[PDB]
This record gives structure tokens, sequence and C-alpha cells, in this order.
DNA sequence: AAAAAAAAAAAAAAAAAAAAAAAAAA
DNA sequence: TTTTTTTTTTTTTTTTTT
């Protein structure tokens, strides 16, 4: 249902006819930024769901063709609505922090064979945004500096 | 900014420039043709233009019964016998592929919505442009390369499209009763002018000496199969117009 | 008034895309 | 003699059927 969407606003932006005729929707991705936005409140059911979804988007959509427009555009464009989920998931539910900051890294470390730039640019994200909000969720960083010998060497630089 | 005046200056440019100097170099003719679709298509559609250049590749290319002058060379000057048989055939044929797209993505949000009437009508208007367009083609003789198997496989995208519009009509002709009468010129132009042709053209390709031939043959049949459903579920005789 | 092989998991087939090789032109 | 393009092949991914 996000893929889906974002091939069709990909048809709409590439063509006037079609711009002329269809009005204008909301899509998916507009969506489900709303629900991280209306789950503030009390519908912390809602936010285990949507941290599963990041990471599903992010992990099914990821690049792999750099180690084209239909395997690149809405593939490039669901793998930051990922990202998106969970960095606007991250910064107002405080109790999945260490929930995406563990499996994030947990990925940067253990894969390193599979290209990892989203995960590498979401880690920037998540840290540049609040580094006064990762010194509560602080240890689940330095266990991974542990393994930083036995990593690549780019993957260690970034 | 596709709604600014320097756009519509540079289209304008663009297509005087295509209107004017001749270039016999395959390669500066395709990418100079792509950088004017590429404007026309984020302005409005471009199937004028694919008309046009289907007669100027119809008048320069001939016709398949050798007995038919057409010279059409005051549309676009950037047409050779060098130039437009290996190579605007193909982008030509690939922008059809995507106003084919369009409408079939159009057709299937409209069959999934049951706003109405005005986006049917540019539907059969897109189509019946097309309609022209393709039946300037198909009396033409193009090289064996890649360009009649892509030909073939254009056709059987266009004859798909009609067979998926006339199974919308068929969804829908019960709820209201009644088929609008573009529709009604729409299917007597797609009888008589296209689907002779087709048959000649198939025969053009098959008497000079695997895959797509059936599917054509396929999608025209059921087409024809499904028009027969509609002319019984419609009260009216759409076969009078077929041959 | 006529139409279908859909029947939770797995496997096979088809299609598309990417890479490699070969041929041609300066 | 080299570089680019085109054509073919292979691999990967998705869908449909048992």
């Amino acid at each position: 249902s996000v893929v889906k969407s974002f091939k069709d606003l990909q048809l709409l932006q590439g063509s006037k006819f079609l711009q002329n005729l269809v009005p204008h929707r909301s899509y998916v991705s507009t969506m489900i930024l709303e629900v991280v936005k209306n789950s503030v409140h009390s519908w912390d059911h809602v936010t285990q769901g949507l941290v599963e979804l990041g990471f599903i988007l992010m992990d099914s959509y990821g690049p792999k063709k750099v180690l084209p427009s239909l395997s690149r555009m809405p593939n490039q464009h669901a793998c930051k609505l990922g990202a998106n989920i969970l960095l606007e998931t991250f910064k107002i539910h405080e109790m999945i922090r260490q929930e995406i900051l563990e499996q994030v890294l947990n990925r940067v470390v253990t894969r390193a064979s599979s290209p990892i730039s989203h995960f590498l640019d979401l880690l920037s994200n998540i840290v540049m945004y609040a580094p006064l909000v990762l010194q509560n969720c602080s240890s689940k960083v330095t266990e991974a500096f542990d393994y930083l010998s036995f990593l690549p060497l780019q993957t260690v630089q970034r | 900014e596709p709604s600014s005046p320097q756009f519509v200056q540079m289209l304008s440019w663009t297509s005087k420039i295509c209107k004017e100097n001749s270039r016999e170099d395959a390669l500066f003719c395709k990418s100079l043709m792509n950088l004017l679709f590429s404007l026309h298509v984020s302005y409005k559609s471009p199937v004028i233009l694919l008309r046009d250049l289907s007669q100027d590749i119809h008048g320069h290319l001939g016709d398949i019964d050798q007995d038919v002058e057409v010279e059409k060379t005051n549309h676009f000057a950037i047409v050779n016998l060098r130039t437009a048989a290996p190579t605007v055939c193909l982008l030509v044929l690939s922008q059809a592929e995507k106003v084919l797209e369009e409408v079939d993505w159009l057709i299937t949000k409209l069959k999934g919505q049951v706003p109405n009437q005005p986006v049917e009508k540019a539907i059969i208007m897109q189509l019946g442009t097309l309609l022209t367009f393709f039946h300037e083609l198909v009396q033409t003789a193009l090289p064996s390369g890649s360009c009649v198997d892509t030909l073939l496989k254009d056709l059987c995208k266009m004859y798909t499209t009609l067979t998926a519009l006339v199974r919308y009509y068929l969804q829908v002709c019960q709820s209201s009763g009644g088929i609008p009468k573009n529709m009604e010129k729409l299917v007597k132009l797609s009888g008589s002018h296209l689907t002779p042709l087709c048959y000649s053209f198939i025969s053009y390709v098959q008497n000079k000496s695997t895959k797509p031939i059936p599917n054509l043959i396929f999608a025209i049949e059921q087409y024809e199969k499904f028009l027969i459903h509609l002319s019984k579920k419609s009260k009216v005789s759409l076969m009078q117009h077929m041959k």
C-alpha cells in the first residue's frame, strides 16, 4: 500500500494530462506521517507497529544495485519513508528509543557486506537531532564500540 | 517551472529548431527530440506532436502498397531517410506507450470508482488522437529491426486499452443505460480505420522472407468478443461499423 | 445469461534488469 | 588501435498454481 502510492504519485507528477483530470489525493505517505503525529497522546499500541513498518520498508527497499526510474524511485521513496517513520517515531515516543537505536546499530554492525548507507543516514539523523535525548539511551552506542575492530574500514569511518 | 513563460519560451525555441534544421546524424536528432518531448509532456499531452511525427515518418518511408504518393515535409524538419527509419520510430512508439500507460491508469481507477464524464471524454479524445496516429504508422514500411516488433507490441497495448475500455463500458451500462456518442465515433474509427490496415500490415510483415503476432491477433479477437458482448448488452449494433 | 480452477505454505515459471561480449567507426 | 553501443545471456525477483 506504500509502494503503490509512490508509483501513482510518480505517474501523475510526470504528466500534466493526468494533473488536469485527477484532483489532488492525499497519499499513504502523508497518512502514515499523520498517524505518527496522532500517536503522541496514548496510542502506545500503535507505535510498536510503526517501528516494525519502518524497518520493513527500509530492510526491503534499501539499495543494492550500487554496492533507471521504476526499480529506483518508488523504492528510494519507500526506504526514505521508512527512515522518516523511525525518525519521527524516535523523537516523541520516549520508550522506543533503544528499540530503534539498538536495531539501527545491530544492522550497521552485523551486515557490513550488503549496503547499509541508509541506516548510517538514519543513525546520523537520530544522533544529530538530539544527543541531548540520546544520553538517556547511550549504552546501546558504547556496546557497538566493542565491535569496531571487525568492521570494514569505510563502515568504521562512516 | 512548467507554468512559467520561460518554459513556453524554451518549448517554442526547441520546436522552432525542430521545424527548421535538418542535421543528418542520428544521435543529435534523438537527443533533441527527447529534449522536445521532455519539455512538451510536462506542459500538455503530446498526441498532436506524435500525430505530426507519424505523418512525417509515413511521408518519408512510404506505404506498403507502393502506390500512395504522400509527402508532409512541412511538419518537422528533423526527419531524414537515415534518421526517421531507425531512431525516431522507437522514440515516438515509446512516448505512445507512456500515453497508453496513463490512460490505462485512468481506466483502472474508473473501474474501481464504481470526475466521471469529462474524465472519460478526455480518455476517448486521447484514444482518438492516438488512433489517428497509429493509423498513419500501420500503413508505412518500417525496417525489420526492433521497430516492427515494437509497433506490434504497442498495437497490442492499444487494443488491450480498447478492450479494457469496453470492459468498463460493460460494467457501467446496466446502471445508467446507453453509450455516449463520442464512444460510438471512436469504435467506428477503430473498426473501420485501424483493424483492416492492421491485418494488411500482418500480411505485409508475414509475406517478406514468433510471439508478438499471436499476442496481437489474440488481443484483437478478444476486443471483437468483448465488443459482441457490449453490442448485445447495449441495445446498439456496433458491428455495422465493424468490417 | 454465463463464468471459473481462486482453496496456508512452497515451488516453479516468467519477466526484467544488469553485465558481458562482439562489432563497427574514427 | 581503442571506445562505445547493441545484443544476448544470466540472475534475481515476483506471481501464480499445486
